[PDB]
Order: C-alpha cells, then structure tokens, then sequence
DNA sequence: TACAAAATTCCATGACA
DNA sequence: ATTGTCATGGAATTTTGTA
DNA sequence: TACAAAATTCCATGACA
DNA sequence: ATTGTCATGGAATTTTGTA
C-alpha cells in the first residue's frame, strides 16, 4: 500500500524518521524506544482498534494499552477515540464523569397564594384506615395545610384542595409528575378555578423541594412526637401542622404563620411586638418584611461540571433499569435551554422531553 | 386601649336545620372579630360535639383568645367549657335573648343568612358543594368601611379572586 | 426570691444596671432595646425552656426565639442547650451536621494471596436455575474468580472456595458480615485450612470496598454483553473472568494477570516486552513491580469533620429504620479507638461493638 | 531460541477408570511445561466433551499457546480439533505409543499416578474431595532441579502451605 | 479607645419515597 | 413547556457592659 | 535553547444491593 | 476485634521530533 514508500527510505506524514523500518513475515516492523513494534495498513486499522476494545469494553487508555503491545502507527489515540465514539454498547452503560451545573436557586414568590407547592407522604402505619398525608406548603410564606388520604388518588386529593381553597385560591399548583395531579380529572378541577398547573420534570424531586423539605420536618417531628406510643399520627396531624407553621425559621426570624397572617394567634409564646400598631400601620410593616426576606445564591460550580448547549448529543438516564440493563438512553439532541438547569431534549424517538440535566449525560466523544 | 387586631375575638353560631345536603344539616359560621373573615363548618347536629371537631378544624390554623357566643346548648357544655380551656381561649357569652355582638359582625352575619337562601332555593339539596364558593364570595366582599375585604385585612395583600 | 434585691437597685451578677426593672402584675419586668421582657424566677425557667422546646422539639436558635418573645435572664442560650442535651427524643431523631473524618486508604497486600476479599452478587435474573455470583478478589493483584451459585450460602460458598483454593491457599479472607460468611460452619472450614477470617464493621460496604469495586465491573461488561440479547449470563462469566482479569489498569499499567503471573498468556494482544528474559530475570523484575506500584493516600479532612475520641458520647444509626421510627440508636460510649475510623463502642446494652464511624453520631452536647 | 515460560505449553492426559466417586470415574491432568504446575479435573468419560467442559474452566484463568496430549479419542476428534483453533491454541501430538514429553513432566506425570494410588487405598471411594488437597501438595513440592515448587515458578513468591 | 465574654450570625451537612 | 430547601449546632464574627 | 502538537499523566465523578 | 476502590475522559502537564 502506502507503507510501501516507507521502508525504502522516503518520508510520510507522521511516521518520523531516524527510526529504521524494517520487514519481516511480510509485516512492516519498526523499532522503538517502547520495542519493536507492528505496523499495519491503514485498511486494518480500525478493525485492529475494535478487536482490542471489544474484549472488555475498554476505554481511551485501558484499550491503547493492549494494543501498545503489538503495534505501533502515528496518531494511535485519534483512531481508539474515533471507536469509542461508535460503541453503541460502551455510550449507553458507562456512568458519566463529569458533575451538573450550580443548582438555581428561584425566587420566593411574592405574596402568599402566588403559588402552592404539593406532595403526597405515603404509604405510612395505617391509621383510622388512613395511609397518605397530602401536604400543601404556601411557596411564600411555608405556610403548610396537612390533609390524611386513604391513597394518593386524583378524587382524594380534589376533596382536599377543595377545603383549603375555601380559604383563598392561589395563582399556581406546582407538583411532581405523580399519577394523581398529572390526570385529566385533576387538571380540569384547576382550570375550572383558574389556577395554573406546574410541573417539575420528571424523576427530580429536587423541584418540588419546597414541600420535600416541609416533608421531613413533618416527618422527623411525628417520629418524635411517637417514641415509644405506637405509631397513631392521624390525631398527631393538626398540632404538627400548628407546631410547624409557628416554628421560627433561624435565617429569617419568622415563623410562617407570622408571615401569612403578621400578628401571631393565641399561640404559646405569642409574640408582642407589634401590640401597638393599627391593624394597618402592622399591615404594611408586614408587607415590607416580605421583600427584605433572605435569599440565597447560586454555589460555585464544581471544578469539573457542564452545561447544555443547543444541539449537544446528550443522554437520558432510564427510568427503572432492569437488572443487568443500561443506565442510560441512546444519544438525543438539545432541542432548547429553558435554562442553564433544564433542557428539552427530542428523545426515543422523537418525543419533545422537558428534562433535568441531574438526569443528562453529555454523549462523550 | 390597644387597637383591634385579627385572632383577638371569634364569633361563633350555628345556622339550621337546613333542607339535608350530603347528610349534613346545620352549618356553624365563625367570623372574625376584627377583619370579618369567614369560616363555614357544615355539621350534622348543633352539638358541642360537632361544633369541637369544626373547631379542630379552624384552630390548626390559629387559636382565638377569645370565642363569643349565644347561650346555645352546644357551648355552654362543660365539655366546650373544657376544651376551651385546654387551648387556652377565654369564653364570652351574650346575655339570653339580647344578642350583644359587632357593629360590623351583625351585618356580616346577616349577609351569610341572605347569602345562603339566595344560593339556597332552587339547589336546596346542593348547598354543601357550594360552601368554598360562599365562603371565597363573602370574604373577598368590600366592606362599606375601610373599602377593605376581610381578606385583605388578614392577609395584607390582593386575592385571585375578586368581587 | 433573689429577684427581691435587684427591684431595690442592687447588683446581681448578670442582671445589668442602666435598665430599669420594675414590678406589674406580681411578676418582675425589665425594659430593653429588644422592648419590656418579663423575668422569671430562677425555679420557674427550665420549666419555661422546656415548654417552649417542647412544641416543636426545636433547636438552639428555634427555640430561644419563642422564649425571646416573652422573657429574659441573664444567659439564656447556656440554659436552652442544657435542655437540648437532654431531650431523649430530639437526640434519637435529629440528624447529624458533621460529617466523619478522612477515609483511610489501607495498603496493599504484599503478596498475591495474603488476602482474598469476597461478596456476592444478586440476585440476578435466573439463568441455567443460579441466581447469584460469588465473586472472589485477589487483594494484591486485583486477580479475580467467578462463581455462580443458586443461593447466597454458606454451603455454595464452601463448595466454590474448594475449587479455588486447589490452586493456592490464602492467609486472611474479608467479608461482608452476610449469613454466609459468619455462620460457624464456614469458620470451621476455614480454620480447617489454617485462614485467618476477617470482617468489615456492620453496614459498611466500603469495607469490602476491593471487591465491591470489582463487582461494579462485572455488572457493568456483563450488561454491555447482554444489550439486545435476553439475559443469559451463565456462560458469559468466564468470559467475562478472563476479560476482566486481563484488563489493563491505567494508574498501574497492568492487568491483573500480569500482576499475579508476571508473564501473559495465550491471550487477544498479549506482551511480549519479557520474551528474552529467563524465568528467573522475569520473576524477580515482577517481584520489584509488586513492590513500586502506585499506592493512594488518604484525602483532606472535609471542613466541619469529627474524629472520635476515647469515653465520647457518640450514637449508632438504626439497622432498619422502621416508618416513622428515630433514625439513631441512644448514646453510648467510645470505649477503644482501633483506628481514626473505627471504634469499639459499648452499646444498647451493653455489648463491644466494633462500628465505622460512618455509621455514627457524636452526641450534640 | 528464546528461553521457556508458563504457558507456553499444557501437557493433558486421562487417568481412568477409577472407583466412582460422587459419580466421577476419570481425572484429566495439565501440568505446565514450564512450572510443572498441576490442574487436576474429574470427569465421567474420557470424551471430547468432558475435556472441554474442563478446559473451559482452565482457560477462565490462562490460555496456552500448546496443548500437547496421547492420540486418544478424545483428543484428536473435531470438536477437540474445533475447540482449540476457537482459542488460538495449537494442538500438539505425541506419536502412536511413543509418548514424547518433557522431561520434568514425565516425571511429575508419574508422582501424580503413585500419589493417587497411595492416597486412593484405604479410601478408593471419597477420592474426589480429596482433590484439592492433593493438587496443592504436587504443586507445593520441592522440583530437585530449581530448587522451586511448581507453585513458586508459576508466582514468584512462597505459598502459604509448605511440604 | 479597650477589653472578655455574651449574643449573633455563618455555614456545611443531611434528608424529604 | 422550567428551576432545590432549610433545621441544626459548633465555629467564627459582631455587639455588648463596663472601663 | 525553542517551538506545536502528540503522548502522557492528572484527577473529579460515580457506583459496587 | 479494623480500615474504600478505580475505570473513565477531558484538562493539564510533560515529552517528543524537528530546528
Ligand atoms: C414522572 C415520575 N415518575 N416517578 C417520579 C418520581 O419522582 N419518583 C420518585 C420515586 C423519585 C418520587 N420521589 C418523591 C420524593 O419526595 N422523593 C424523595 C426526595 C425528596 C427531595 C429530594 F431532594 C430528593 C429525594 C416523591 O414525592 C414522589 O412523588 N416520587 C414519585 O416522577
Ligand atoms: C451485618 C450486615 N447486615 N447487613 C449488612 C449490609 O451491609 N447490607 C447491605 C444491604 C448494605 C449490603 N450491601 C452490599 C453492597 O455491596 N452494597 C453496595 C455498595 C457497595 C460499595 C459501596 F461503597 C457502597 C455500597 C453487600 O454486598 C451486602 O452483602 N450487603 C449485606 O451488613
Ligand atoms: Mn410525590
Ligand atoms: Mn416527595
Ligand atoms: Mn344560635
Ligand atoms: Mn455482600
Ligand atoms: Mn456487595
Ligand atoms: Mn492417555
Ligand atoms: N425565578
Ligand atoms: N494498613
Ligand atoms: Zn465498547
Ligand atoms: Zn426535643
């Protein structure tokens, strides 16, 4: 072939003289600082590449290493990375190695009823014939309404909601994508009350985090509320739910009561600050505290993360992986960056998906 | 003194018997003092039983110092007397027959009454699903004073859901 | 009571003057910047810092807030901590906010065969009537033995290990404390043959870590080799055996049967670099390798960290928490300290324990 | 040439019958050209099948470049023939009845039939968990050349159970 | 223009299926 | 089509009562 | 005594029930 | 009575072929 050129003294791109090649077996050889090595015609080299990588799958170094052994020709890593690329097998099992972005951090909403964050805890202990707690946390204030279910069900949740908004109808619902606030029955009860529904992408509770937070310090206080006593919550529910909205969160100084309402009830240890004012003059003072409230900033992006471009080949991770299956989807493309956190993507194929990047992998290579 | 402010006096009354919706009967009206804000209870008795577990209820929320009342049988139980006062809420009760309540109470009280047969006649039997309804009209209703609705005065800001 | 003195304009240590304390309703009252703060007599305030803790079984700052409300003393956090340390339930139940020290990076073992580390796999789907994998790793060399078995049993254990140790015997054997491994029929067999048995803390896989790891790459080809194809991995494992155990690593440059024959065998791309070696001049060049292989040091103390001290009030983390249940154990006490990461603690109660501190808590207070 | 290495040569043969044992009857032997490192594997047949059956395992751990056997059925059949050039082994005859082979293996060759009739005696049936034990004393045992156990020759270092 | 020690604020760690 | 949150308890930093 | 670009080494990230 | 490990692929650092 080209080879041929070579070993008669003539010069060749790469292949860098002062090393003398020779034939042997009909084969060009070349010796090496490393040794004497093979070097084989451009036309056997990839299936030379695949042969080596195909017997465990190996990555960048792990496969050159093995083919070190025998052979030698210039740009030897180029073509190893060329077939890491096309293993449909190595793409869609490998973990990844690099971090998402910085999480965000969005903005309280302004005024309480703005928007209500939900959840369903469950299944417990039963008790009363009671198995779920559906918990409802006001995004501005945390203010939180706690409400036993026999099943975290579409019918049972209506009949919740219907009591709380009773007392004011808030502008948005967000929630996870759980079988019971993702129905048709459900997403019509909200329209029929104009309120939006709002989703978090899917398998990233991290979304509904305000409530997932009101979870556990639901459940921690019911725990403690239950050593010892067998596990009867269902009684428990009011005076955690009292408990908890007149808790003082330590980073703002106020409990979420005082937030909703600006005075406190005839709780214990009701504060008095504020004895004096009109109902007005505390009204307003109440107002302004609202805006100067705490909030945190994005953290430093770790040393090693990414984020998403447009038109970046990117997977998906599988929903319940089988035993013994792949991790993740095969390759799909960024469709558009909603923000620097979430992306569309058109998936398996081809789906527009609103998707999390703690559920992407770029396709490396 | 010091100024009136919301949780400082509850007012408490049962409205019924009613035309039978869901197998309920009577509907106990709690109205607060200050702001005029409006909870609606549906029970199947005048009971201080009843009236307990509706109140359960309201205080998850928040606790009143102050409950008024009629002489009804259903607080002037020592039972409602006990419960009272576990949670520390003071009770206060009108003399028989001269109900002594709020300048701005009475009229909200009456607005309920009116409210209700309104909304009443020609569903007679459908009233419960339509409690949130009544109970989200009346409290977003712009008092004559203040041009405020008790809603606004709870919460200091504007409601979804205007009148 | 001593509160008399001070209503009389005499000093009190604490107590501040340029304050005016004054008397209203038979209770001693104070103005301050924060506004006018009622004094309790000193018997009557554990009682207080109790009732205000208890509603919400709060922290430090959580619950000094309420008391702010109402009262005053000179000290009040130094009191409201001494509660915290003795609210049995807050102690069981609330998380830790420090995380444990360094891991340590043990070193290896000398010689091929001074200690093998063992785990099973599955269960898996069944394949040929096996469910599980018995997975077998030298901790020298990284050489590993693939077993399949129907059950992860002590009996199926023996009758695997029979056959592989016909071709050599080991010094120590580490486990996991699975049913297999500490049931005294297998600690006969090995006492049998003269091996030292060795287990990791309870509930720290990590300890097994050498295995574990190996476990991961075994899943991870075995799924690569079943994408497409139904899930028949009988007949992959040795596949899968040899590829794995002739898998170069790239920190070291070497697979593991080079590490444990210092020669390749009739292997896909084996070295040839030795061929003009005797056996002699290869043993002893291996024997060398052995000995300069790169070995890992323990990594920085995460910022907020703890190391346990001798006689410290330290807790366990419940085996299997149950719904609703405290996620620690009572205290207990550090009684040896084996090494930074690991501690001998009398229990619950009471009985040696030897733990990894990952799996405790220092008592808060 | 180039000096000899493990690996570089498996020299296999059939002992059999003997006794059952747990059902077994035959015990293919591979000794290392090289090392003189000993496999032991039970069959029930001196068949192609059975040998490959019992390869396969040896192979999971090391694959030499030369198999040398007798001119028995079992190895010169196809399947046999098939097997090997599957792995890249080149297969290797000894001629009809005069069986070349090394001359340490010819040696070790004879120390496993006396060290499996010493040990069979006594106990002709219960052979098979013995195996082990047997295997590891071969490979553990002092060569007058070398100075080495098999054992040392294959890892370069001492085993744990010295003879 | 100053000190020791209380009182406050900071913030990593962990857990909400 | 959307997005993490925040109690907790030592450490670290600021404010306080007295000169 | 110096360059561009290949070849190597570094190392955070993730997952082994 | 004991204890984390290490393939992976971009980045970062070193070595290389030529002056
Ligand atoms: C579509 C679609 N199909 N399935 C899902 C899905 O998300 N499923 C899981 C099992 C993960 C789930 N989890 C939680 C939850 O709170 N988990 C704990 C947690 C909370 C906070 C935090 F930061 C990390 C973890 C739920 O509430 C919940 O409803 N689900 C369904 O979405
Ligand atoms: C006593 C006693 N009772 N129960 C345990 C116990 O440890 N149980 C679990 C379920 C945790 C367990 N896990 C693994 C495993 O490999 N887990 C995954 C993993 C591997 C490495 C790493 F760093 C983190 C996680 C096992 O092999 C195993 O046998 N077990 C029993 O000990
Ligand atoms: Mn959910
Ligand atoms: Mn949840
Ligand atoms: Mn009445
Ligand atoms: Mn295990
Ligand atoms: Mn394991
Ligand atoms: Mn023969
Ligand atoms: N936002
Ligand atoms: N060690
Ligand atoms: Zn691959
Ligand atoms: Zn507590």
């Amino acid at each position: 072939a080209e080879l041929d050129q070579l070993l008669q003294g003539h010069y060749i791109k790469g292949y860098p003289k002062q090393y003398t090649y020779f034939l042997e077996d009909g084969k060009v050889k070349v010796s090496r600082p490393e040794g004497v090595k093979i070097i084989p015609p451009q036309s056997d080299r990839q299936k030379i590449v695949l042969q080596a990588h195909n017997l465990a799958h190996t990555g960048r170094e792990a496969t050159l290493l093995k083919i070190a052994n025998l052979y030698w020709w210039p740009n030897m890593r180029k073509d190893v990375v060329k077939q890491l690329g096309r293993c449909q097998q190595c793409l869609i099992t490998n973990a990844s190695n690099k971090a998402s972005g910085p999480i965000l951090r969005p903005d309280r909403p302004q005024k309480p009823f703005d928007k209500f964050f939900i959840d369903y805890i469950g299944p417990l202990p039963p008790s009363q014939g009671y198995l779920y707690v559906l918990v409802v946390v006001d995004g501005m204030t945390g203010f939180t309404w706690l409400y036993p279910t026999k099943a975290p069900s579409t019918s049972a949740t209506v009949k919740s909601l219907n009591v709380l908004t009773s007392i004011a109808i808030p502008k948005v619902i967000h929630s996870d994508q759980g079988a019971a606030f993702t129905s048709s029955t459900f997403a019509e009860w909200a329209k029929e009350r104009g309120i939006h529904l709002e989703f978090s992408t899917p398998y990233h509770p991290q979304s509904s985090g305000k409530v997932e937070r009101k979870n556990s310090d639901i459940k921690r206080l019911l725990t403690k509320l239950l050593v010892g006593r067998p596990t009867k919550w269902y009684d428990l529910l009011p005076v955690v739910q009292l408990a908890l909205n007149n808790t003082y969160s330590p980073v703002l100084k106020y409990t979420p009561h005082q937030l909703l309402f600006g005075i406190d009830s005839n709780t214990p240890f009701a504060n008095q600050d504020t004895l004096d004012l009109t109902r007005e003059e505390e009204l307003s003072l109440l107002q302004e505290i609202r805006t100067s409230l705490y909030h945190p900033s994005t953290p430093p992006a770790s040393s090693r993360s990414w984020s998403p471009v447009v038109g970046q080949l990117v997977q998906e991770r599988v929903a319940r992986p089988a035993s013994l299956r792949p991790r993740w989807h095969k390759p799909s493309t960024v469709l558009k960056v909603l923000n620097p956190r979430t992306v569309v993507i058109l998936d398996h194929l081809g789906n527009n998906r609103t998707v999390s990047i703690d559920n992407l992998k770029p396709t490396s290579h | 003194d010091r100024p009136q402010k919301p949780f400082d006096k509850f007012f408490i009354d049962y409205i019924g018997p009613l035309p039978p919706s869901q197998g309920y009967l009577y509907v106990l009206v709690v109205v607060d003092g200050m702001t005029g804000f409006t909870w609606l209870y549906p029970t199947k008795a005048p009971s201080t039983s009843a009236t307990v577990k509706s109140l359960n209820v309201l205080t998850s929320i928040a606790i009143p110092k102050v409950i008024h009342s009629d002489q009804g049988a259903a607080f002037t139980s020592s039972t409602f007397a006990e419960w009272a006062k576990e949670r520390g809420i003071h009770l206060e009760f009108s003399t028989p027959y001269h109900p002594q309540s709020s300048g701005k109470v009475e009229r909200k009280n009456s607005d309920i009454k009116r409210l209700l047969t309104k909304l009443l006649v020609g569903r007679p039997t459908k009233w419960y699903d339509l409690l949130p309804v009544v109970q989200l009209a009346l409290n977003n209703t712009y008092s004559p004073v203040l041009k405020y609705t008790p809603h606004q005065l709870l919460f200091g800001i504007d409601s979804n859901t205007p009148f």
